[PDB]
């Protein structure tokens, strides 16, 4: 049982991981700037700094909080 | 050999070719801007690729750019 | 060592090695059919990568089966 | 050529116009910031006095200010430690009775729970138990009551203003003009016989007056405030004479040269003293007797003003031969020319000796009752052994920036530097063919181990049971060591060190002081661990320095300067070209060859030396004799080492050594974090910094000072730095709290 | 007078003359090896070169093996060095297979160091190395056999 | 005088001051009122 | 114990995201590289221009996500 | 109009020991460089590969293993010294390849009969994307 759920979250883990990258190389390589024009996924584009910058906020957030109490336990 | 190209908001400050350390590029007559020379990368064969001329382009986005492509001893640098 | 050391450093090592084996007798009568190169940046965060990977996985394998196995409960 | 006092009057004027200007030094940086980058660039050059002026004068005079200020700082630590020493210290306590009471010299407030780190040390003291040394270093001073520790702390405190006032006063009043500081001939006298010389003649005398007699009435019980004070035995000298006879004569034996008369207090038996465990003060006195006439003598050396002795630039000259040219033509230009030269030798030399301190004062423990004292040996000898080290990379790092900086063939010459810069090729191909060939031949054995032990053929291993490698040469000469006194060495008594020595085991307090250190097949492995880390330290650091000023990749290197991220992605990519890359990853190197040194250390320390003894006299060791068949392996050096002995670290929380536990894992931390920017790049960040500035200007709190991810050079540098501080952090509680609680 | 001189006397050819380099002790020895002997047919010299190394193989396999302490076996563990025997032969064969085509002549040096025109060595060709693989691969066996053949009165068997 | 008062409103100075009296503070407060998982005054 | 450890999780899944998010939007380019879909999906870098420029392509952005995901589900 | 000064052999070449930095096979299969420079006078100066050589007064012939040896070292000549350099390009034939200056004039100097190479006329943002070029064998930059 251990052996299997520990298995299945690192595959699970290295496969999120390159849907992203293909993301990333949709967005090189066949991705269309005028034939997306103001769809959803150019606007994805266009507010893109929202979007990292919230996800730093996040993380900064979740990443202080649970070290600092963590750290305040031992 | 990789690639290199000028764009036409070069202001021919020369800085590129001062910079390159295998002669790659040149200076060549222009009517463009108001220092009337424009870059040129006719040496291309020898470029290694380091971009010191990237470093020394004051345009804003740059004038020469430098794709790095398929490699070759010279691009390589070897001496060997 | 590939995520720490980059290029430059082997390279310039891998330039001596050249010279040793272009000057040492009996061993210049062999040749090599490809440069020796250091590796490329974008290679070398690969083989770091992938060597850092499976001492991961590795690592946590070996504990975690003979944690358990060992043991079975 | 006349020899003399030279300075200038009033070159820079003393005001706080400048203290207001950030940058004042820098042309650049005083510009002030337009980007973060600027505050970074503040305090990397701060120091970098050469890159602020080319004039050597102003250059120099900084130097001497700042090690005048540097003095100063040292002895405002010695005033802290001596006034620690006597207001917040046991030291009365552990001085009645040293091999129970555990030395403590820091108290803490209790404010927010951290009272617990106040422990039980002895004495009736709540504290925390120090690793430094300063109470057997006390003892071995005659100094007996805490009030002779606030002296010497006023003492150090005048001093440290000393010092600071000489600094101010040498840069802004006084400063020497550049043909004072170029006066090597005269420097070198100085420091030979004046520094060295009259220092160690100087302690002799206060050994000789003080040390030897109280410690004669601290050895044989008498209570310390019933010792008469040091100065009623220059006084009366019937007191010393009661204690040593020879004191009764006045000095005639010494001009009569009836010296042997002095064998009482002057001796050379060597060993040590089987009550205190550390080496006989007899010894070390006359020991720093014969030091200072050594000295004193080799301070006559030179030529100064008078035409008898030698001038430096002869001697070099003389010295050339078939092999090496006109060699040794030049180096008195380039050492009175070059700070940076200077101070890499010196940085070479001073850790390479800082090191040999590491291993003198645990093989021949100089002070009382610091041999038993196993948390005070093992800071000791880790703590030196990280000094050296560092000091040595530095040396590279200085060795580099002459190379790029001051070096330069059509002024300054040298032969021998020019040969050895044409065939650097063949130096660096050899060391690293030397460097592989110790890897396979000293770590592949430990694979060797490990896959044999494993695969369960112990017969096939390289053991003491198995394949022995006995270190032959190191046995036969420690049976000569052994064999010395008497033989050759007719006037010691015993051996140079008890390790030497068979038998004469020493115990103090029921623990062993010193007994022969035993070798076998897994001090051989470790020893050629030892070899192959420093070959692989100074083949990095080495070829850092020979292809500094160019190499067939990079012929202008030494154009692009000393510290400087790459030149590019091309060439193959050029990453970590600099001299500076070079020094960045040797202290990488420089912490593993330490560390499995230090390991070493406590490990065979522990195993085959330190322990409990019997009245009957069975020794105990910490560990079961467990190195010569646990360390031949990597697996054992994870197991019975790492695991077992980092139980106490793990185990401290609840206690007073709890501080090592969190410690512990702060400095896991530290080390994990620095990976971070080891394994990253700056474009990532500088990228993502993008969007949070977007975020910032959204709310119109952006700043003024443009937000910049670190240089490529600082990313490095930040990560080596909290790698390293993580390493050795994280050692230094693993090895504190482990010899606190056992030993 | 000094002891080091660049190479040939040309002074940016990329090495040094030294004792170790070029001395008459060092030269005469490195010429009367079998791989230096540019007119030999390189057959022979790979006789020479395989008996030498063959049988020096067999030393470390016996000893060092797993077999070692169990003299019954042990002696016989010079199967192992004629196994590195056949290895080797099969990195030569395809070390010549790789860098020789059929038809092309040597890429030894055809000059001498005093500047007079040489002939090439043969070795550096496709046949002259299949005949020195053949060779090596022969004294090879060969000088194992020698070597297992003597188990006697040594003070290491 | 006006140049040391600069020099003593720079960053790190500043820094260290406005710091060294929180933790002062900070410090007092737990020595008043230690422990506390709550505030208990509702 | 489960409050602590799930918040770790959280801050793991976000800090992974957001690494890959960031370099799937900024693939195409940023301030510091506005040309980067020139390049394509994998490079060395830009050089040490303009600030220096290490680890700036998409590729670079998994190379550095991977880590945090092994840390994610370690 | 520019003719390139022919390499002239029998050059002399500056005074030095010899080091590991030199020419290995490279030279002998593939190519080599050679800088040629006037000297006023007898100089000690750096080589971009050994140690220290001594510059000979007249005509100096230096062969070296890379291109860019030969212009860091010219530059410094031109730098340091006031001197007047050439290289070429040497393959193992004997044919020569004369390299710099191109135009008897230094490239940062322009120079009216040199033509235009890789020059794109248009802003670097104007470039299509990738998709655009997409099995076909160009690159945005190409264009
Ligand atoms: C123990 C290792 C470690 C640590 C602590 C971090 C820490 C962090 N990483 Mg990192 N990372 C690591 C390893 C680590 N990383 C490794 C090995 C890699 C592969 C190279 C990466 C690659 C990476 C990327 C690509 C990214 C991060 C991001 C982040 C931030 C995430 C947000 C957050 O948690 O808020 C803050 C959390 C912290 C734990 C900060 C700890 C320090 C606190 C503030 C101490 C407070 C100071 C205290 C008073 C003492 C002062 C000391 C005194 C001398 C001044 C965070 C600062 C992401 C980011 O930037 O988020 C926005 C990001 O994109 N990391
Ligand atoms: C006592 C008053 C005084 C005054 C007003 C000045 C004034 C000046 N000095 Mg001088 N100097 C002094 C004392 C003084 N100095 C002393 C005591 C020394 C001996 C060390 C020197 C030696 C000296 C040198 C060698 C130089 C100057 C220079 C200068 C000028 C540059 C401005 C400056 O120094 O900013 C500096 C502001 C600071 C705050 C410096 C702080 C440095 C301290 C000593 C370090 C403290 C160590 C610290 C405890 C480490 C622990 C850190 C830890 C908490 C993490 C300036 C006009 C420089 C110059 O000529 O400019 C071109 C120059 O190179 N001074
Ligand atoms: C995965 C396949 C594999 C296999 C099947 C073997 C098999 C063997 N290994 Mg090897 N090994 C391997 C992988 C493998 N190894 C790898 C990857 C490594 C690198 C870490 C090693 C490194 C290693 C070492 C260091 C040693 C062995 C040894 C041995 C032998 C130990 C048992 C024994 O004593 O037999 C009998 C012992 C003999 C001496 C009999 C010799 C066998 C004859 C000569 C076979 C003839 C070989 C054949 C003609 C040529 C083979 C190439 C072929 C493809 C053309 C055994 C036959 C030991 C050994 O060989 O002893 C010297 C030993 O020293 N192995
Ligand atoms: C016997 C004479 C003598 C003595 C004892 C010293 C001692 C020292 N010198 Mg100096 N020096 C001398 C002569 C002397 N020097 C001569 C003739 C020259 C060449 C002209 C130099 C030039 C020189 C330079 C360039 C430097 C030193 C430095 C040092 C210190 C090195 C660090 C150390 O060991 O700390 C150990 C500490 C002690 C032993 C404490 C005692 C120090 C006392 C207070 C000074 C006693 C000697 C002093 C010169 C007397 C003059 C005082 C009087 C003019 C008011 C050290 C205290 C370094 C330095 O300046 O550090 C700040 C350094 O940079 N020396
Ligand atoms: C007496 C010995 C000595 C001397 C006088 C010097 C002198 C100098 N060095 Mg050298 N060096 C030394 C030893 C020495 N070094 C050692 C032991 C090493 C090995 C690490 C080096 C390696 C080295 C390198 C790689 C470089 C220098 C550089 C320099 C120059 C710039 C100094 C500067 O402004 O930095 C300013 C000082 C700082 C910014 C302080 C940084 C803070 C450190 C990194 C953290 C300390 C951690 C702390 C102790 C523990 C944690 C506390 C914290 C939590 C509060 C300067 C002339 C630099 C240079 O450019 O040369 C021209 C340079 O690149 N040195
Ligand atoms: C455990 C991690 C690790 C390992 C294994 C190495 C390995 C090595 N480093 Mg590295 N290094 C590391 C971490 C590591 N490094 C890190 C983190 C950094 C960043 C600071 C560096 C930076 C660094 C630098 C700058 C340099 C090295 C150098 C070297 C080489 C030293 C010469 C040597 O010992 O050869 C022998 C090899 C070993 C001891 C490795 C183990 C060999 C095994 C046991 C033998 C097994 C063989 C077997 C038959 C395998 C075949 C199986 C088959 C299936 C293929 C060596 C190969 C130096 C160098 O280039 O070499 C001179 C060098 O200059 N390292
Ligand atoms: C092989 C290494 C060796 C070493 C390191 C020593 C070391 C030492 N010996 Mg010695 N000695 C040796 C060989 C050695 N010995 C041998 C093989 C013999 C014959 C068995 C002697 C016989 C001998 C005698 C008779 C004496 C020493 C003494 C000494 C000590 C003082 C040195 C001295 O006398 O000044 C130097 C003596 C000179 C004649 C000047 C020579 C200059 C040297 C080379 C510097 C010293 C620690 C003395 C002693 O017992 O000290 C307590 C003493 O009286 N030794
Ligand atoms: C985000 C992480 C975090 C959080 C939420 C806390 C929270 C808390 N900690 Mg901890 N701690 C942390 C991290 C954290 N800590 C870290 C990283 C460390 C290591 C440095 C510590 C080490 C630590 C210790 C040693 C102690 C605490 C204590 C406390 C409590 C003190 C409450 C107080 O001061 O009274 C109330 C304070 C105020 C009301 C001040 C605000 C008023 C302002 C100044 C003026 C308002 C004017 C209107 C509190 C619940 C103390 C405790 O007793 O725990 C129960 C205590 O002993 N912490
Ligand atoms: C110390 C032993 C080294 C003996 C060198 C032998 C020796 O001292 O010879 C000395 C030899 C003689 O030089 P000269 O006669 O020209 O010296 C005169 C002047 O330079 C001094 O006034 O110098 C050289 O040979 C150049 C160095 C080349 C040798 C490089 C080999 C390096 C390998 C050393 C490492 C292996 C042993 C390590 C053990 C620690
Ligand atoms: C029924 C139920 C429920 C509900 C649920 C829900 C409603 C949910 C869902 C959920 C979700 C909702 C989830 C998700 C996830 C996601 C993810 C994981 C993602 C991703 C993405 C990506 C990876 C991307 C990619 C890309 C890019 C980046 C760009 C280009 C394009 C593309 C797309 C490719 C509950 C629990 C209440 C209860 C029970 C019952
Ligand atoms: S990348 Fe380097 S070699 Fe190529 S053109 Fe630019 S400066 Fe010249
Ligand atoms: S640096 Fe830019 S503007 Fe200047 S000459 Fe080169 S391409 Fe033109
Ligand atoms: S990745 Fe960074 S260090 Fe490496 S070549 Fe590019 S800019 Fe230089």
């Amino acid at each position: 049982q251990a052996a299997l759920y520990t298995h299945h979250q690192y595959i699970a883990g290295f496969i999120m991981t390159g849907a992203f990258a293909h993301g990333a190389i949709f967005f090189i390589r066949d991705y269309n700037p005028e034939q997306n024009a103001d769809n959803v996924l150019a606007r994805m584009l266009e507010h893109k700094e929202a979007i990292i910058s919230h996800l730093s906020w996040a993380s900064l957030f979740l990443g202080f909080h649970t070290l600092g109490l963590y750290v305040h336990n031992d | 050999s990789h690639s290199v190209k000028i764009y036409d908001t070069c202001i021919g400050c020369t800085q590129c070719v001062r910079a390159c350390p295998t002669d790659v590029l040149e200076m060549i007559p222009w009517g463009g801007c108001k220092a009337k020379q424009i870059a040129s990368a006719p040496r291309t064969e020898d470029c290694v690729g380091c971009k010191r001329c990237e470093s020394a382009c004051p345009t804003d986005f740059l004038s020469v750019r430098v794709y790095l492509w398929h490699e070759t001893t010279r691009s390589m640098g070897l001496a060997y | 060592m590939f995520l720490i050391s980059w290029r430059g450093y082997w390279q310039e090592l891998i330039e001596t090695l050249a010279w040793a084996h272009e000057r040492t007798p009996l061993a210049n009568l062999i040749r090599w059919r490809d440069k020796p190169v250091a590796l490329s940046i974008v290679q070398a965060r690969l083989v770091g990568l992938v060597h850092f990977s499976v001492g991961y996985i590795f690592t946590y394998a070996a504990f975690l089966i003979a944690s358990t196995s060992g043991k079975f409960g | 050529p006349e020899v003399k006092i030279l300075v200038d009057r009033d070159p820079i004027k003393t005001s706080f116009e400048q203290w207001a200007k950030p940058g004042h030094f820098s042309r650049t940086i005083a510009k002030g910031p337009d980007t973060t980058t600027w505050i970074w660039n503040l305090h990397a050059d701060a120091h970098d006095f050469d890159s602020h002026t080319s004039d050597l004068e102003e250059i120099s005079r900084k130097v001497f200010s700042a090690h005048f200020g540097q003095l100063s700082i040292i002895f405002l630590w010695l005033s802290g430690m001596y006034f620690h020493g006597a207001r917040f210290s046991n030291y009365e306590a552990w001085l009645n009775d040293p091999t129970h009471i555990r030395p403590s010299a820091q108290v803490v407030w209790p404010i927010v729970g951290q009272e617990i780190l106040n422990g039980d040390v002895g004495g009736g003291f709540r504290g925390i138990q120090i690793t430094s040394g300063f109470f057997q270093i006390w003892r071995a001073s005659g100094i007996t009551s805490e009030l002779q520790l606030y002296c010497t702390a006023i003492g150090a405190l005048v001093f440290a203003a000393l010092m600071l006032f000489a600094g101010w006063f040498h840069y802004h009043k006084a400063a020497p003009k550049l043909v004072w500081f170029q006066d090597v001939e005269s420097m070198l006298n100085h420091h030979l016989a004046g520094l060295l010389g009259l220092g160690s003649l100087s302690w002799a005398g206060h050994q000789v007056h003080v040390s030897l007699p109280i410690n004669q009435f601290l050895n044989a019980g008498v209570d310390p405030k019933e010792i008469p004070l040091p100065h009623e035995f220059i006084l009366n000298r019937d007191l010393l004479a009661q204690l040593y006879p020879s004191f009764a004569e006045g000095a005639t034996p010494f001009f009569t040269l009836n010296w042997s008369k002095y064998a009482d207090f002057l001796t050379f038996r060597g060993g040590l003293d089987p009550l205190t465990g550390g080496l006989w003060l007899t010894d070390i006195a006359h020991h720093h007797l014969a030091i200072a006439i050594l000295f004193l003598i080799a301070g006559h050396m030179y030529r100064t003003n008078w035409g008898i002795g030698h001038g430096i630039k002869d001697i070099l000259e003389a010295h050339k031969g078939p092999f090496t040219g006109q060699g040794h033509k030049g180096l008195y230009e380039i050492l009175t020319t070059s700070w940076h030269a200077q101070l890499s030798i010196n940085l070479a030399m001073l850790g390479s000796l800082t090191i040999i301190v590491a291993h003198h004062m645990y093989a021949m423990p100089p002070y009382p009752y610091l041999a038993t004292d196993y948390g005070t040996q093992l800071s000791l000898f880790t703590h030196h052994m990280w000094i050296g080290g560092f000091l040595i990379v530095g040396a590279a790092a200085h060795a580099a920036i002459f190379m790029v900086r001051d070096y330069d063939p059509t002024t300054r010459y040298n032969d021998l530097l020019d040969r050895v810069l044409r065939h650097r090729d063949a130096i660096i191909s050899h060391l690293n063919w030397v460097c592989i060939f110790l890897g396979f031949h000293s770590f592949g054995l430990y694979i060797h181990n490990d896959t044999m032990s494993a695969l369960g053929r112990p017969q096939d291993m390289f053991s003491d049971t198995a394949i022995q490698l006995q270190p032959v040469f190191a046995q036969w000469i420690q049976n000569t060591h052994a064999l010395a006194p008497g033989t050759t060495a007719p006037g010691a008594t015993t051996s140079t060190s008890l390790t030497w020595g068979g038998g004469d085991l020493v115990s103090v307090g029921g623990k062993v002081a010193l007994l022969p250190i035993p070798l076998g097949t897994a001090d051989f492995l470790v020893h050629h661990i030892h070899a192959f880390t420093i070959h692989v330290t100074v083949l990095i650091l080495l070829k850092g320095v020979l292809f500094a000023r160019s190499s067939r990749l990079i012929p202008d290197k030494a154009n692009l300067g000393f510290r400087f991220p790459c030149d590019g992605p091309g060439r193959g990519g050029t990453c970590q070209v600099s001299a500076w890359d070079h020094v960045f990853l040797g202290l990488f190197w420089m912490y593993n060859a330490i560390s499995v040194v230090i390991f070493h250390f406590s490990w065979k320390m522990q195993s085959d030396v330190w322990g409990s003894i019997n009245d009957q006299g069975v020794v105990t060791h910490i560990t079961g004799g467990n190195f010569a068949q646990s360390s031949i392996t990597i697996n054992g050096w994870l197991r019975d080492f790492l695991w077992a002995q980092a139980s106490q670290v793990i185990q401290s929380y609840g206690s007073s050594l709890s501080a090592y536990g969190l410690f512990f894992l702060g400095a896991h931390f530290v080390w994990a974090f620095s990976l971070m920017f080891l394994f990253s790049g700056r474009g990532y960040w500088q990228e993502l910094i993008e969007s949070i500035v977007w975020a910032h200007n959204k709310l119109k709190v952006a700043p003024a000072t443009q937000p910049r991810a670190l240089s490529i050079v600082q990313g490095r540098a930040v990560g080596v730095t909290h790698y390293l501080l993580g390493g050795i952090a994280t050692t230094w509680a693993f090895f504190l709290a482990r010899i606190i609680a056992v030993g | 007078y000094q002891v080091v001189q660049p190479i040939n006397g040309d002074p940016f050819i990329g090495s040094l003359e030294t004792p170790v380099t070029s001395s008459p002790l060092v030269a005469w020895y490195l010429s009367n090896l079998p791989g230096y002997r540019t007119a030999v047919n390189p057959l022979l010299r790979g006789i020479e070169v395989g008996l030498a190394h063959g049988f020096l193989l067999v030393g470390p396999f016996v000893k060092a093996g797993p077999l070692r302490n169990t003299e019954i076996a042990g002696q016989a563990g010079s199967l192992a060095a004629g196994g590195l025997v056949v290895i080797l032969s099969i990195c030569l064969t395809i070390y010549g297979i790789s860098s020789f085509n059929e038809g092309d002549p040597s890429t030894a040096p055809s000059l001498t160091l005093t500047g007079r025109k040489k002939q090439p060595d043969q070795l550096q060709t496709a046949d002259g190395w299949a005949k020195f693989t053949g060779g090596f691969f022969f004294g090879g066996i060969s000088g194992v056999i020698w070597a297992f053949f003597l188990l006697y009165v040594l003070d290491l068997p | 005088m006006r140049d040391l008062k600069t020099y003593l409103s720079v960053a790190p100075v500043a820094s260290t001051l406005w710091f060294a009296a929180l933790a002062g503070l900070l410090i007092e407060i737990n020595r008043f009122f230690p422990d506390a998982l709550t505030f208990p005054f509702f | 114990g489960d409050f602590l450890v799930h918040h770790a999780i959280a801050l793991g899944l976000h800090t992974t995201t957001l690494i890959l998010v960031k370099g799937a939007l900024d693939a195409r380019g940023s301030k510091l590289m506005p040309d980067k879909k020139d390049f394509g999906y994998s490079f060395p870098c830009d050089g040490p221009g303009r600030g220096g420029t290490c680890d700036i392509s998409a590729w670079d952005a998994f190379y550095l996500a991977v880590f945090w995901m092994l840390n994610t589900i370690g | 109009g520019f003719t390139p000064p022919e390499l002239d052999p029998n050059t002399p070449s500056p005074i030095f020991g010899g080091s590991t930095g030199g020419l290995l096979r490279k030279a002998q299969v593939e190519e080599f460089y050679v800088i040629t420079w006037e000297s006023p006078k007898e100089q000690i100066f750096e080589m971009p590969t050994g140690g220290a050589a001594i510059m000979r007064e007249g005509p100096n012939l230096l062969k070296l293993a890379r291109k860019e040896q030969c212009l860091a070292l010219g530059t410094r000549l031109r730098s340091k010294y006031k001197i007047k350099y050439q290289f070429y390009r040497v393959f193992p034939s004997g044919e020569v390849q004369y390299l710099h200056p191109k135009d008897g004039v230094y490239p940062e100097k322009v120079n009216p009969g040199r033509q235009g190479v890789g020059v794109n006329f248009r802003s670097i943002g104007k470039n299509v994307s990738p998709i655009e070029v997409k099995f076909t064998g160009k690159q945005p930059y190409d264009l």
